[PDB]
RNA sequence: ACAUAGCAUAUCAGAAGGCACACCCGGAGAACUGAAACAUCUUAGUACCCGGAGGAAGAGAAAGAAAAUCGAUUCCCUUA
RNA sequence: AUCCUGAGUACGACGGAGCACGUGAAAUUCCGUCGGAAUCUGGGAGGACCAUCUCCUAAGGCUAAAUACUCUCUAGUG
RNA sequence: UACAAGUAGUCAGAGCCCGUUAAUGGGUGAUGGCGUGCCUUUUGUAGAAUGAACCGGCGAGUUACGAUUUGAUGCAAGGUUAAGCAGUAAAUGUGGAGCCGUAGCGAAAGCGAGUCUGAAUAGGGCGUUUAGUAUUUGGUCGUAGACCCGAAACCAGGUGAU
RNA sequence: GAGGGUAGCGGAGAAAUUCCAAUCGAACCUGGAGAUAGCUGGUUCUCUCCGAAAUAGCUUUAGGGCUAGCCUCAAGUGAUGAUUAUUGGAGGUAGAGCACUGUUUGGACGAUUCAGACAAACUCCGAAUGCCAAUAAUUUAACUUGGGAGUCAGAACAUGGGUGAUAAGGUCCGUGUUCGAAAGGGAAACAGCCCAGACCACCAGCUAAGGUCCCAAAAU
RNA sequence: GACAAUGGUAGGAGAGCGUUCUAAGGGCGUUGAAGCAUGAUCGUAAGGACAUGUGGAGCGCUUAGAAGUGAGAAUGCCGGUGUGAGUAGCGAAAGACGGGUGAGAAUCCCGUCCACCGAUUGACUAAGGUUUCCAGAGGAAGGCUCGUCCGCUCUGGGUUAGU
RNA sequence: UAGGCCCAAGCGACUGUUUAUCAAAAACACAGGUCUCUGCUAAACCGUAAGGUGAUGUAUAGGGGCUGACGCCUGCCCGGUGCUGGAAGGUUAAGAGGAGUGGUUGAAGCUACGAAUCGAAGCCCCAGUAAACGGCGGCCUAAGGUAGCGAAAUUCCUUGUCGGGUAAGUUCCGACCCGCACGAAAGGCGUAACGAUUUGGGCACUGUCUCAACGAGAGACUCGGUGAAAUCAUAGUACCUGUGAAGAUGCAGGUUACCCGCGACAGGACGGAAAGACCCCGUGGAGCUUUACUGUAGCCUGAUAUUGAAAUUCGGCUUUCUAACCCGCACCACUUAUCGUGGUGGGAGACAGUGUCAGGCGGGCAGUUUGACUGGGGCGGUCGCCUCCUAAAAGGUAACGGAGGCGCUCAAAGGUUCCCUCAGAAUGGUUCAUUCAUAGAGUGUAAAGGCAUAAGGGAGCUUGACUGCGAGACCUACAAGUCGAGCAGGGUCGAAAGACGGACUUAGUGAUCCGGUGGUUCCGCAUG
RNA sequence: GGCCGGGCCACCA
């Protein structure tokens, strides 16, 4: 016969796009995810899909939030 | 005999001081419920022929400085 | 031809038109009227010539 | 019926047909092809056909070009 | 400016064609069918159209040269 | 050279016969090792896929006009003429109309080292803070049949009922 | 039998797509004309340096094309390339587990509980690796702008998987190698396996895979 | 001098070989040019010389310029020549002998006998062909063998209408 | 030299005709039947026309369709399509008719447009017609198959079943009816005669066969003469097992083999011949069809010109007239003439015919279109977007792999401030209460990722579901797509910090060209 | 979409 399936969406290649330990400009995207899997931290802003992204120019942090979340934070460069 | 100018690529790029072409937006003619405010602003706002497009149509335009 | 995908110059649209009465002027800056001596007249024929 | 049509005779020797008919003017006029299909469009008023001529032909003496004025037509450059 | 100055003409509708231009904001030129002016206070054009302005004076004809070609002829050339 | 199994050569090699552009020479070759032509087309061809009997001749990216780029050369905020005229079918002289450049931005009116958008003394796009131009060799593109050969077909005008 | 008539957008046909000058679903000749041919075939001297691709996207597209990817040439720019060490981080595979969802076996008590299992679309957990970065060692690229391309039929082997039947020299993706475009030694022969990348010459030497009784080099 | 690099298809880049023609310069050649043939020659390749024979009048070199500039394949076009091979075939059939002619005879002429057709392999008209008809001479080619013969070759002839 | 014959079945009545060159037949024709058109300048046909055929014929004639001697017959359905006739009710073009409006010059005027209404055929509607096209059930229809025939030139199952014929019969003959899927002029059922027709049986007869033998001649074979051809990379060209582009003369290992002919045979050289006719592919061709698209020859219909005069009746309609136009009507002349022209009668007549314009019909004819993917093609399925798994712990990653969803919705289900917390279980009550209950609820919608900062629930106010943008970044061949701090203008809510450029996030969409509408310090062809 | 009571006519991103 015939397959009722053969169909798929365009992948939309979420996930980190910058390095912990990486420096940034203001306007970075760091994340591109759906919901909070990831949490904006200091100096970083939660765009309207989720996008997480760098609002100064800084090094980008990884850190843990409470105990079963994350969040990822941009600190000034001394 | 000489090379002829694509009339209809002349109708819609002007030539920049540098040599590059300045060209309009697609997705701007209706069905603009369906697009966003923002995504009218910026379809308003002129772009540049890309180079891998350049590198295809630049005889068309030869003459047009 | 972009082997049957439409091609760039149909997929952007057309813009503007030509102004028939389109007038263009020769422009003299101020650095080229330094090579005339002073007091002088300068006049389109002084500077065609 | 007048007349005309027609008919006979003399006089003229006007036409006919040909071509390098290449160029020229006119009548008539495709298709393959291009458009990556195709009908509008293109090939192209091209090929072929027909008519008429000349050493050239056609055009020509502004109910024009223009917008500061030029002064018939044609042809070359350029405008492009 | 008293008289004359091209009439089924110019022009218009419909159908077409020629104009670089596919009827389009399409002027300008021509053909068929049908209609159909004005008369120097006139008429036409200046890209729809109107007014002013500007230029011209249709609906008769003639005209060399600059230009096109080579079956040929004469003399030559690569 | 008549006990021998093979893309016919190649490398090794005695024997025999010669003697050169005189060179660590020429002809032939017992016997041993190694070894499935060429071209095309293919993932892959010894291919039992294509093509060629052999030999000879002939047989396929050219030229014109435009565009772009590179090299060369002249001049340089300038560079250069076209037709035409003169000249020997020449070089060349003359011819500055025209073309490109010296300024861009804007759909345009316009403004101008700025300009467009904008209410903006904002932000942003394209620009400014010199180098072009003429000819020409090479490369490539475009219009021409455009590297060469090859259809089945289509149209037009003719010729045929021996 | 003779003399005639009907002609190709047509004739003629007791009809067969039948005949029209030895092949008629539309005769023959010449011209348009070098029609068009995204198809097949062919395309001619030499050496030197470099050297691909058989992929993605879109395509009345699928043996064609276009841009990107990979090659080359020339100018720029100059740490931006590569590898390793260390450090930090993102993420949920292998394994494992049953805390959720679903599946399942035997008890107990009157759905819960005890014990024991299963999972690509289960997870209380969770590696090795790979990836992104930051500042030391080694190394030699990298990027930008232009001129010129070719390629878009891939193949085997190993390995992670789908599909098939834990079939195929099957097919479709990931990863690596080789072939393609690579001769030389080994695997009897044998593109894709193993060793190894041929500038030329030598009747020198050391080794690799693989071998050492004879064929046939080296241990009866 | 001392280090490195140098397998390669599509394809990119570079440098060269050779062909014909032109300009300029300088040369060769009847004491022998080009072409051709042979050779044991030179160069990293394309390729370049020399010597000898043949040939008998044109041709190199240098620098630069221009191209109808290089073939092994296209079931390519034209020409020549192989192979298959002394092979297939030699196109419906009854001939034998004597004599002649001749350089040559199964094959030509003559003779006898034999045999075949005979509602025709006989005779005469038409179409069509157009000299093939006759005589004398010939034997290169044509004749599917031969040939002295011939519808073949050479030379000369031949068709007569009032019905 | 000179018919073989008999019994039986299918098809076609018969003589005849046909694919020159693989088909002679059951195919065509046929006499006969029926339907239909045609009143004569017939219809039909050729031709642009003139002119012709039809026909020097005239409905007992001529054209076209179907059937196919003859015999007995030919049922049911008119809903659909075609054809024929009615009704002038709706709809429609040219043309007429001009109410009105814009541009320009307070206007004329010039100019661009423009509704009442009049206006044919067709189409819609009604009726009829089946020897018209067609149809002849599974309560539905227009109606549900009559006679005759039936395992058939029709029957898949199937060699149906039974009988006959044979020792044995998938063929044949006779029956049955369960007709996959007979059936009455694309005729049904029979039928003497006829047939180089198809089919079964029998007698005669035989080298067809058991089973081959001999003989004659022509070739073949040997000799003399003459002398081709297809083919051909070079060839000193073995077999076996294997290898290999998976079937080897040519590679490996063995085995076998002195050199060169001649007569024979065909297993191999994937032998020769023809760039596979099958199959697929090319945005190849050609012929053919049609309710594919677009046209068109022709025809029908209306207006108008040619085209005139009177009336009646409601711009028309109708009638009459003659003088245009017409007559393939008669006579007359040119003229020995079935052409033509002229003359005179007669007929017809402003009709017809013809031009221009308009509407309709129009495979009669023409130009073309009629997708791709695909474990060959077709048929089936699919084609854009979103989510998950496959996917090998970044990202990416295929199959006609495994699952689903979208082409919206909401004036709150948006913004802000304040407040709040669920499903379920147990236990009590003729929805409420208590207790646990990290969410096992909910989140507009598919899935995944998130969410008790709630992103879930309620309320107050409100419209940021703002205008101009935008550093930087993601994604990416391009075109697109995505996120965005922050600046300015004006706000909403909040005491305030502050939040707000729609929605927990990710689908809910479509380029360009063209056109419509609104605005506009732009252009607008001498000037306004 | 036009007009009339579903039918005719009209429609060249
Ligand atoms: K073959
Ligand atoms: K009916
Ligand atoms: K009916
Ligand atoms: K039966
Ligand atoms: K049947
Ligand atoms: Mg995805
Ligand atoms: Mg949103
Ligand atoms: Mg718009
Ligand atoms: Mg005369
Ligand atoms: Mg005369
Ligand atoms: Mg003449
Ligand atoms: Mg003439
Ligand atoms: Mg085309
Ligand atoms: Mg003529
Ligand atoms: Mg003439
Ligand atoms: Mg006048
Ligand atoms: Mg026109
Ligand atoms: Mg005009
Ligand atoms: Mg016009
Ligand atoms: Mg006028
Ligand atoms: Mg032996
Ligand atoms: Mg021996
Ligand atoms: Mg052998
Ligand atoms: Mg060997
Ligand atoms: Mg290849
Ligand atoms: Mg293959
Ligand atoms: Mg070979
Ligand atoms: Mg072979
Ligand atoms: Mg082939
Ligand atoms: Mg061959
Ligand atoms: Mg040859
Ligand atoms: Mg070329
Ligand atoms: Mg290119
Ligand atoms: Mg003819
Ligand atoms: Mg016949
Ligand atoms: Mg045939
Ligand atoms: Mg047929
Ligand atoms: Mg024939
Ligand atoms: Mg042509
Ligand atoms: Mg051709
Ligand atoms: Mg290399
Ligand atoms: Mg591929
Ligand atoms: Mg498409
Ligand atoms: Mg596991
Ligand atoms: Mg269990
Ligand atoms: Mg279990
Ligand atoms: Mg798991
Ligand atoms: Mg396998
Ligand atoms: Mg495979
Ligand atoms: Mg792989
Ligand atoms: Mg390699
Ligand atoms: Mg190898
Ligand atoms: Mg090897
Ligand atoms: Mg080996
Ligand atoms: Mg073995
Ligand atoms: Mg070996
Ligand atoms: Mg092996
Ligand atoms: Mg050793
Ligand atoms: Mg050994
Ligand atoms: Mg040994
Ligand atoms: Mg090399
Ligand atoms: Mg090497
Ligand atoms: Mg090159
Ligand atoms: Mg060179
Ligand atoms: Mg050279
Ligand atoms: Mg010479
Ligand atoms: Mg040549
Ligand atoms: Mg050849
Ligand atoms: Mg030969
Ligand atoms: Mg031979
Ligand atoms: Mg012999
Ligand atoms: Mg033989
Ligand atoms: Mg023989
Ligand atoms: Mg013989
Ligand atoms: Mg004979
Ligand atoms: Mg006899
Ligand atoms: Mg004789
Ligand atoms: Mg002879
Ligand atoms: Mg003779
Ligand atoms: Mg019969
Ligand atoms: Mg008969
Ligand atoms: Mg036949
Ligand atoms: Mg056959
Ligand atoms: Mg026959
Ligand atoms: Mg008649
Ligand atoms: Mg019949
Ligand atoms: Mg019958
Ligand atoms: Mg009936
Ligand atoms: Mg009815
Ligand atoms: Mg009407
Ligand atoms: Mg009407
Ligand atoms: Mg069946
Ligand atoms: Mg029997
Ligand atoms: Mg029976
Ligand atoms: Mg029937
Ligand atoms: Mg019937
Ligand atoms: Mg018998
Ligand atoms: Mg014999
Ligand atoms: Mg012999
Ligand atoms: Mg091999
Ligand atoms: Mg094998
Ligand atoms: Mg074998
Ligand atoms: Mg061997
Ligand atoms: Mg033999
Ligand atoms: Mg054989
Ligand atoms: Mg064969
Ligand atoms: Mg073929
Ligand atoms: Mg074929
Ligand atoms: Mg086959
Ligand atoms: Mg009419
Ligand atoms: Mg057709
Ligand atoms: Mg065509
Ligand atoms: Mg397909
Ligand atoms: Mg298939
Ligand atoms: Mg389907
Ligand atoms: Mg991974
Ligand atoms: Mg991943
Ligand atoms: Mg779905
Ligand atoms: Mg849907
Ligand atoms: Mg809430
Ligand atoms: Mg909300
Ligand atoms: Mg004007
Ligand atoms: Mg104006």
């Amino acid at each position: 016969s015939s397959t009722k399936n053969g169909r798929d969406s365009e992948s939309k290649r979420l996930g980190a796009k910058r390095a912990d330990g990486q420096f940034v400009t203001g306007g970075s995207i760091l994340y591109r995810q759906r919901g909070t899997k990831i949490y904006p931290g200091e100096n970083v802003g939660r765009g309207g899909d989720d996008t997480l992204f760098a609002k100064i120019d800084g090094v980008v942090k990884f850190e843990r939030k409470g105990r079963d979340k994350k969040q990822v934070s941009v600190y000034a460069v001394a | 005999p000489k090379m002829k100018t694509h009339r209809g690529a002349a109708k819609r790029v002007k030539r920049t001081a540098s040599g590059q072409l300045k060209r309009s937006r697609a997705f701007t003619s209706h069905l603009f419920a369906n697009k966003s405010t923002k995504q009218k602003r910026q379809l308003r706002k002129a772009r540049l022929v890309s180079k891998s497009d350049m590198k295809r149509v630049k005889q068309l335009l030869a003459y047009k400085k | 031809f972009e082997g049957g995908q439409l091609p760039l110059f149909r997929r952007l649209p057309k813009r503007g038109f030509t102004n028939i009465n389109r007038k263009e002027y020769a422009i003299v800056n101020l650095d080229q009227l330094n090579k005339f001596e002073d007091g002088t007249e300068v006049t389109p024929a002084l500077l065609v010539e």
